[PDB]
């Protein structure tokens, strides 16, 4: 009668924390989280906008 | 007496310079702390 907690399958866990893949750069278990995006970096007006490379780890 | 005076003046100068260097060493941290807290708040907002 519940959406079973995605504790088991890594794919299910990521789906839950990504909201079925909706979340891009964040993961959360909290349902009351206020969704925010990363702030604009302070050097964007100085250095331009760099393509953020995802860390290899 | 002249030798003593000259040596004392030299020692005073050397000690003043050493004290200046020691105070500079013991008195960038703020900038690094600010950067860390900015990173942390941006990470919190993105994660949120």
């Amino acid at each position: 009668f519940s959406f079973g907690d995605p504790c088991g399958d890594r794919f299910e866990r990521d789906t839950r924390v990504s909201l079925f893949g909706a979340l891009v750069h964040s993961r959360t278990y909290d349902m009351d989280v206020r969704l925010g995006l990363p702030p604009v970096p302070d050097n964007a007006d100085l250095s331009g906008l760099a393509i953020k490379v995802p860390p290899s780890v | 007496i002249v030798n003593l005076q000259v040596e004392m003046i030299k020692q005073f100068h050397m000690q003043l310079n050493e004290m200046h260097s020691l105070l500079e060493r013991y008195s960038e941290g703020l900038v690094a702390e600010i950067e860390r807290l900015r990173e942390e708040n941006k990470r919190l907002r993105a994660h949120f």
